[PDB]
């Protein structure tokens, strides 16, 4: 019986693969030609942030572009005030490994997690002028990798243990649980409208979920190892990955195949984040190589370096008014660059 | 005469260097590193005594040069007061510095309550409060003293009494030469047989080198120290207890070894900044 | 006073 | 969140006399503190401010030499030690708490006052009207201005607005020129230029009645303008 | 256990399968121009002049 | 000075919590962090036991200084993407149990493991403390049973002695980082003290080689 069924996936691969290749026609290099260069892309330190005393793990941006929170080894989370070095807030945390934050769209609340396999709800405005923890979400059996939320009461999170989960923040339960990955699910990134979501694994694939119905529609394969970090386009209709191959690459959603790949032979160290420009004409990773590289998307080319750091860049982002880029890195600071 | 105009010349030369090499370690230490380590609170203070003594030297350039002082009397009692301060700091910092690596490596559980960066800064500014107060003889009977046109700078003594002279030299030999030496001395070879005793340092070739570099850079400290003082001390003890006649080869002696007492001040930042490992980064990443 | 061609870090001519 | 305060009554002349507040229900030692004071029918005016850790201490003119302001943390009180007594003490005093930070509400909370009796280039605040009849039901408009510009070159403007209802502590309604105070309902709206400001009441409601007074945070010493009571 | 997951993994391909997809072309010559209509406000390919930024100093 | 009252408020504020942070920072740099590794069933909890979610810490202080141990055990994910979490602890205690020889057998698992941790590129510099446990069963075991079915090249007695050493001197062999790093090596007694004061010895020479770096005598 198993042998049948073998056959008959093999079967549907091999027909999943010919109307792919049926789509293709022409490729994205021939179309994005005979057009003008960006030029070369320069930008310089703006602040510098200090106060950590140990590795950081994370950073978020606030909606209002002037806000930022992070997270450090050592058991501390801290939120920036950004037009003044200002410290607006010092939270400590109950378990110090930690490996995620995330900053909620209203402004009124923050989430961390990691190691300890619990996601934390802290409630920064109250009535006696103290930050406390408000939620503890206890499912998960593996490390937590990543949050976002979509409302002040709904969250949804990625784990170790192959599954990602939406959760009800009030009543503390999983409402819908997503399981289809083999392999260590590692980043996670909401659509703008905030209807679908993309993950990506250790088992080098990355899939497009629903969150009402709470199925899997796409699957997309292509690198050869270890899937890090992963963002979706401006408009909604294609998505980033990079790797520890050493390369990017970029995913269409309506022709389900990919578009473009982003290596150069200098490159052989592993990809940590990755990120969009305002309108998308701009791609941005950090390395291991103590270092961020500024890609254009419509062409292939590199366009600009920024060398700012002592040890691994480990996270990356972009303002939503589209003006500074942070980065983050285990040499303990935060840096500005516009 | 000929020998002026070399005596002159060195002394430019000690000073440019020592305050070239003083001015990097402080721009180096206020920028790119920090003060976070109670080392490096123990070294921007010295490197700031050095360079403040290192000022001192046209003066006795202007001098040498020409057998008068051409500047007024209190210049030269402010600048008497000044090298006296900067001379005693120095040398009760390296004290300090040595006390400080016994007791981190011999007794490396007790000192850690004892050992702060709060209590690093207590012991500086109680450092500077008493080299201030040991020098007060020189700045209060420091004058000009003229015979012919032509004056010097000295250390006038009340009642024309020729003992005066040997209460200060035994003075200034007890304290400033003497107990620091025996200090360093004694805490260096401590640390050299407790390194002996340890099992993870000892027992392979190329962990007995790092064992030879430890050896060699504690010995080398010490040759310093006494190889740029000792004969300073000597020939005023000389002169002190028996009369000698002038002669011009006696002056150009007497003038070079005044000015080998500040070659020390430009041997310090190599020693103890520019060697360490801890350093190097910052150094290579300012330049 | 009593003058001491050598003392200290000076020469005084007498 | 109580502040009760203490101390007061009844002091003959040329004498010394400490008030206190004792708080509860809050995190005390991350606020500043004030004092200010109402005399029997005049309007309010500040005394004195001490801030958080105790850095920074601000008197008033009239009272400085006078009047010592002190906190214990510990033990969660505020302290004001008073000499020299004159006849233009005789007053109600109270007690304010202030938190600054990006984006914060400061002079949120009042407390109830403790009377004392004695026997026997600073901004100027307009409020040009008094007395504004009404009904309910209708829209008001209210008008104070100043003698200096409230803008600053950062991008804001530093005015205040308060509400005191018969036999009560005054309240919080408008921070910063345009922002509502939490617990405030939406029939509240302020609106100003660099040198003028209105206040404006959609629809009118019973308990709207009382005195309402204006305030500048620019510079130090802080200072009031009159009042305006609306009637029925 | 094994049959069962043989056959989750036949319904759920089976289920991708149908899936309607279009050109190659149309996707890229609709992402191209998503960026010619947005590059006048993207304050990183082309610097603002020092009296908007708001990280001068 | 171009700034407003509350600009003014507002840093000092700021300037209120970097002294606590650098006070908090200051009390931690003196703690010993240790880590805990093994098989299972290798006498790990009789340790923990005699010593005072994802991860299980226990703390303990001995003569005035202070323990922080670290249980990764329940873990059960790919140790690739966490194990660099741990680089800068001071040591690292592994636990294994000498009767598992007879019962592929559990023995090669072990050493399999701990080949493994070893010569990790995070763990260059750091010190390891091997405990081999459950001594008396070993030596009533191996009279009945032979130790040649875990190894066949042993030529010695049937004793305790030599077999104890043989096994210490495999497990020795697999280091490859001789000059850098010691291997500490204790036979576990159970109803004693020893085994904290075993520990208490080993990072003493820890601590000593820290001081001398930092203070740039070596």
């Amino acid at each position: 019986e198993l042998d049948q069924l073998r056959q008959e996936a093999e079967q549907l691969k091999n027909q999943i693969r010919d109307a792919r290749k049926a789509c293709a026609d022409a490729t994205l290099s021939q179309i994005t030609n005979n057009i003008d260069p960006v030029g070369r892309i320069q930008m310089r330190t703006r602040r510098t942030l200090r106060g950590h005393l140990a590795k950081i793990y994370a950073m978020h941006w606030g909606t209002d572009s002037r806000l930022l929170v992070s997270a450090s080894q050592d058991g501390k989370l801290i939120i920036w005030d950004s037009y003044t070095t200002n410290k607006v807030h010092a939270i400590p945390l109950r378990s110090s490994w930690v490996m995620t934050c995330a900053y909620a769209p209203s402004g009124n609340y923050v989430a961390c997690g990691g190691l300890d396999n619990i996601c934390s709800i802290y409630n920064l405005k109250t009535r006696e002028g103290n930050v406390r923890v408000s939620r503890e979400l206890a499912g998960h059996t593996g490390y937590l990798s990543c949050c976002r939320f979509l409302d002040d009461n709904q969250i949804v999170t990625s784990s170790g243990d192959t599954t990602c989960a939406l959760w009800d923040i009030e009543t503390g339960q999983q409402t819908t649980t997503f399981t289809g990955h083999t392999g260590d699910v590692m980043s996670l990134s909401l659509a703008p409208d905030t209807r679908l979501f993309v993950s990506g694994a250790c088992d080098a694939s990355a899939k497009l979920w629903d969150v009402r119905e709470g199925m899997c529609r796409q699957t997309f394969t292509g690198h050869e190892s270890d899937i890090n970090a992963i963002c979706f386009f401006p408009n909604g209709n294609a998505f980033a990955t990079g790797s520890d191959d050493a390369t990017c690459r970029l995913f269409d959603l309506r022709a389900d195949q990919e578009l473009m790949t982003y290596s150069h032979d200098n490159i052989i160290c592993g990809i940590t984040s990755v990120s969009f420009s305002k309108s998308g004409r701009l791609l941005l990773a950090g390395y291991d190589d103590f270092n961020c590289n500024v890609w254009d998307a419509l062409k292939a080319d590199r366009a600009g370096v920024l060398a700012g750091h002592d040890n691994r860049v480990s996270c990356l982002g972009v303002t939503d008014d589209g003006m500074a880029v942070a980065t983050g890195s285990w040499d303990s600071f935060l840096k500005i660059w516009n | 005469l000929t020998s002026n105009a070399v005596l002159t010349f060195i002394y430019f030369v000690v000073c440019i260097i020592g305050l070239c090499g003083n001015t990097l370690v402080i721009y180096v230490i206020l920028r790119y590193a920090k003060m976070k380590t109670i080392t490096n609170i123990y070294i921007l203070n010295l490197a700031i005594a050095d360079e403040l003594f290192m000022l001192g030297l046209p003066f006795l350039a202007m001098q040498v040069a020409l057998v008068h002082w051409p500047f007024g009397k209190a210049i030269c009692r402010v600048v008497m007061t000044v090298d006296g301060i900067n001379q005693f700091t120095s040398i009760f910092c390296l004290t300090v510095m040595s006390i400080d690596r016994y007791l981190a490596v011999v007794h490396p559980i007790k000192s850690a309550k004892w050992r702060r960066p709060r209590t690093a800064k207590m012991i500086t500014m109680a450092v500077w409060g008493v080299s201030l107060l040991v020098i007060l003889p020189i700045m209060i009977y420091a004058g000009l003293r003229s015979n012919q046109g032509r004056s010097s700078c000295t250390i006038n003594w009340p009642g024309e009494s020729g003992a005066w002279y040997t209460g200060f030299i035994i003075y200034t030999f007890i304290l400033g030469f003497l107990v620091p030496l025996t200090i360093i001395c004694l805490c260096y070879l401590f640390i050299i047989i407790k390194v002996k005793s340890v099992r993870l340092l000892s027992g392979s070739r190329e962990k007995d080198r790092n064992l030879r570099k430890v050896t060699r850079m504690v010995s080398i400290v010490v040759a310093v120290f006494i190889f740029c003082w000792l004969p300073f001390y000597i020939f005023n003890v000389s002169s002190v207890s028996m009369a000698i006649s002038p002669t011009p080869a006696l002056k150009g002696m007497f003038d070079f070894v005044v000015v080998l007492t500040y070659a020390n001040s430009c041997a310090n930042p190599i020693l103890y900044a520019f060697l360490s490992d801890n350093f190097k980064k910052s150094f290579q990443n300012v330049l | 006073a009593g003058c001491k061609n050598f003392f200290w870090k000076t020469f005084t001519s007498c | 969140v109580q502040l009760v305060e203490s101390g007061g009554g009844l002091v003959q002349p040329g004498g010394s006399r400490k008030l206190s507040c004792s708080a509860s229900g809050f995190a005390f030692s991350s606020f500043g503190m004030h004092w200010v004071r109402q005399a029997p029918e005049k309007g309010l005016e500040w005394v004195a401010y001490i801030s958080s850790g105790s850095g920074t201490i601000y008197y008033a003119d009239t009272v400085k030499g006078r009047f010592t302001i002190s906190r214990d943390d510990p033990k969660n009180t505020l302290f004001l030690q008073m000499t020299s007594l004159r006849s233009e003490d005789t007053a109600m005093y109270y007690c304010v708490r202030s938190i600054y930070y990006y984006g914060s509400s400061p002079f949120d909370f009042w407390g109830q006052g403790t009377t004392l009796t004695v026997s026997s280039s600073d901004i100027v605040m307009t409020q040009a009207t008094s007395s504004v009849p009404v009904t309910p039901g209708e829209s008001v408009s209210i008008s104070c201005r100043s003698s200096k510009s409230l803008l600053h070159s950062n991008g804001n403007t530093y005015l205040y607005w308060f509400l005191q209802r018969p036999g009560q502590s005054p309240q919080l309604l408008i921070y910063r020129m345009s922002n509502l105070a939490s617990g405030v309902p939406d029939r509240f709206s302020g609106s100003g230029s660099g040198t003028a400001f209105t206040l404006t009441i959609s629809r009118l409601e019973a308990e709207d009645v009382g005195v309402y007074y204006c305030m500048q945070h620019l510079e130090y010493p802080l200072t009031f303008g009159a009042g305006t009571k609306l009637e029925l | 256990a094994s049959i069962a997951q043989a056959r989750k993994l036949v319904e759920q391909l089976k289920m991708e399968a149908n899936i309607d997809r279009i050109k190659v072309s149309k996707a890229a010559a609709d992402l191209m121009a998503y960026c010619e209509a947005h590059a006048k406000e993207d304050p990183l390919l082309t610097p603002v002049p020092a009296s908007e930024n708001p990280f001068r100093e | 000075c171009t700034l407003s009252a509350e600009d003014k408020a507002a840093v000092e504020r700021s300037k209120m919590i970097d002294r606590n942070l650098r006070e908090d920072g200051e009390k931690a740099a003196k703690e010993v962090k240790l880590l805990l590794l093994g098989a299972g069933e290798s006498g790990k909890n009789t340790i923990v036991k005699q010593m005072k979610t994802g991860i299980v810490e226990t703390h303990f202080t001995f003569k005035d200084l202070y323990f922080k141990m670290f249980d990764v055990g329940a873990q059960r994910s790919e140790r690739k993407k966490w194990i660099h979490c741990f680089e800068g602890v001071t040591a690292i205690i592994f636990c294994v149990a000498l009767s598992d020889y007879d019962l592929m057998n559990r023995m090669h698992a072990s050493m399999k493991l701990f080949d493994s941790i070893c010569n990790n590129k995070w763990f260059t510099e750091t010190s390891i403390i091997l405990f081999l446990n459950k001594k008396d069963l070993f030596e009533e075991k191996i009279k009945r049973s032979p130790l040649t079915i875990c190894y066949p090249e042993y030529t010695g007695s049937n004793t305790y002695e030599e077999a104890a050493a043989y096994i210490q001197c495999q497990f020795e062999d697999l280091n490859r980082r001789k000059d850098t790093k010691e291997i500490y090596t204790h036979f576990t007694c159970s109803t004693d003290t020893k085994n904290v004061q075993f520990v208490f010895d080993a990072v003493t020479d820890v601590i000593i080689k820290n001081n001398l770096k930092e203070c740039g005598l070596y």
